[PDB]
C-alpha cells in the first residue's frame, strides 16, 4: 500500500489551493515515513509522536476552520501546520499504521483533560491486549503509561475502521487527496 | 419483477430509526448517570461526542431535571438535492427518543436522541418508481 | 403511487440494519464499560438481554480480554415459511459490528452485534407486490 506523494501533492493542491509552506512540511512527513520503517515499534511511536507535536501548532477548530469541530486529514494538518486534539491523534494513527504498527495496538481514546477541564482526545498504544497503554498526546511530548497521566481520565476508546460519520469523512477526504484505500 | 410500496419502505425505516434512537438513548442514559450526578460536564461532553461522532444521529441532548440543557450535539444543516414535494410524501414527524437518567430511584435528568432521516429520504428518492 | 424494486429495498434494509448493529454495539459497549459492570456477569447478562429483546439483531456476543465468550444471546430458532427461490433472489450475509469494552485505560473485551438478514427476508416476503 505505497503512497504516491507527488500525486498526493498535485491532488491536494487542487483541493486546498497552493500549499505554500505546507509542501515542505509534507516533504518532512514523507521523509519520516521513508526512513522509519525498520526501527523498533517503540521508536516508531516516539518519532511519530514527536514529529507531529513539533510540526503542528495547537489551535482550536473554530479559529482554524471556522467550525466547532473539524477532523483534519494528515495532509490538512501538515498543510495548515496546525490542528487540535483529534487532528494530532489522526495524523499519528495513519503514520504509525503506514510504518507497520498493527491496528489492534492503536486506539482513538476520548478522555477528560483535567487541567484544561474539557473533553480531549489522545492516541493509545497497547503492546498487548491486556497491557497498560501508552498515551500519545498533543498536550505534552513525553509518552507515558496512561495511569501515570493523572491529568487525564479515560471515557471511551475506539478501534479505527471504515471503508458521512466523522471518521468516514476523513477517509473520504484522504481518498480524494490520492491515498489508496 | 417484485416491488414493495413506498409506504411499506417508509414503515420499515420509521421502525428501524425509532428503535435505534431509543436503544442509544436508553444505553447512553445508563452510561451518563455518574457524570451527571457529579455535574461533570467535560465527561458528559466526552461521552456524547463518542456516541455522536461514531453514529448518524441528527442530535443528542442531555437535560437536567428542570429541563435546562447541559449537553447539545447537533448536525450542521445539510444540502439536498431532493425536492420538498417528494419529502412531503414520505416524511414522518421528527423522531426523538428519550430516556431518564437515574440516581438510583431518583430521576436526575433526561437524554434525548434524534435520528437523521437524510439516508431514508435519499434512498427512497433515488429509487422511487411511479406506477 | 410510488413503489421501489425489491432488490433496491433489500439493499436499503440491510444497510439500515447493519448501521443499527454498529450503533447498538457502540452504546452497549460504552454502558458495559462503566463501574466494571462487564465483570458482574449477572448484571451484564441482564443488560445484554434488555438490548437484545428490544432490537432486531441475529446475535449479541460478549468476549473478555482473553477472547473467552462470556455472553451469547441469539434469536430463538423459528422456522421460515419463505421459499428458497425467493430467498435466493435477496439473500445477503449477516455482518458483525463491534465495539470495545473498557475498564478505564485497560481493555476488558469486545461486544459483537450481528445483523439479521432473515428479518429483511420476512419483511420483503410479506410486502412483495408483483408488477
Ligand atoms: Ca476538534
Ligand atoms: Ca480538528
Amino acid at each position: 500500500a505505497d503512497w504516491d506523494f507527488s500525486a498526493i501533492s498535485r491532488k491536494a493542491t487542487a483541493l486546498y489551493g497552493p500549499l505554500g509552506a505546507g509542501q515542505q512540511r509534507i516533504d518532512a512527513w514523507q521523509n519520516l515515513l521513508a526512513t522509519q520503517k525498520q526501527v523498533s515499534e517503540m521508536e516508531k511511536l516516539k518519532v511519530v509522536n514527536l514529529f507531529f507535536n513539533k510540526q503542528m501548532r495547537y489551535v482550536e477548530d473554530i479559529d482554524l476552520w471556522h467550525e466547532v469541530d473539524y477532523w483534519e486529514t494528515p495532509i490538512e494538518a501538515l498543510w495548515k501546520g496546525a490542528g487540535d486534539c483529534e487532528d494530532y491523534a489522526i495524523a499519528k494513527y495513519f503514520s504509525l499504521r503506514h510504518l507497520g504498527v498493527a491496528s489492534d495496538k492503536l486506539r482513538i481514546t476520548y478522555v477528560k483533560a483535567l487541567r484544561q477541564n474539557r473533553a480531549h482526545m489522545v492516541l493509545t498504544y497497547y503492546s498487548s491486549p491486556d497491557a497498560m497503554p501508552l498515551v500519545l498526546d498533543s498536550l505534552i511530548d513525553p509518552i507515558k503509561p496512561a495511569a501515570e497521566r493523572t491529568d487525564l481520565l479515560p471515557v471511551y476508546s475506539f478501534n479505527a475502521e471504515g471503508l458521512l460519520s466523522r471518521w468516514q469523512d476523513v477517509l473520504k477526504k484522504m481518498q480524494a487527496e490520492g491515498f489508496p484505500v | 419483477t417484485y416491488f414493495i410500496t413506498m409506504n411499506n419502505a417508509r414503515n420499515f425505516f420509521i421502525q428501524q430509526l425509532e428503535s435505534n434512537a431509543q436503544d442509544t438513548a436508553t444505553s447512553l442514559g445508563l452510561s451518563l448517570s455518574q457524570s451527571l450526578i457529579n455535574h461533570d460536564v467535560p465527561t458528559m461532553d466526552s461521552m456524547v461526542k463518542a456516541v455522536f461522532d461514531r453514529g448518524y444521529f441528527s442530535s443528542i441532548k442531555v437535560q437536567d431535571i428542570k429541563g435546562k440543557v447541559i449537553i447539545l450535539k447537533k448536525q450542521l444543516p445539510q444540502e439536498s438535492d431532493i425536492p420538498q414535494w417528494f419529502v412531503n410524501l414520505i416524511k414522518w414527524p421528527s423522531t426523538e427518543k428519550s430516556s431518564l437518567i437515574m440516581d438510583g430511584w431518583m430521576q436526575a435528568g433526561v437524554v434525548l436522541v434524534a435520528s437523521d432521516p437524510s439516508y431514508v429520504y435519499a434512498s427512497l428518492w433515488r429509487n422511487a418508481v411511479e406506477m
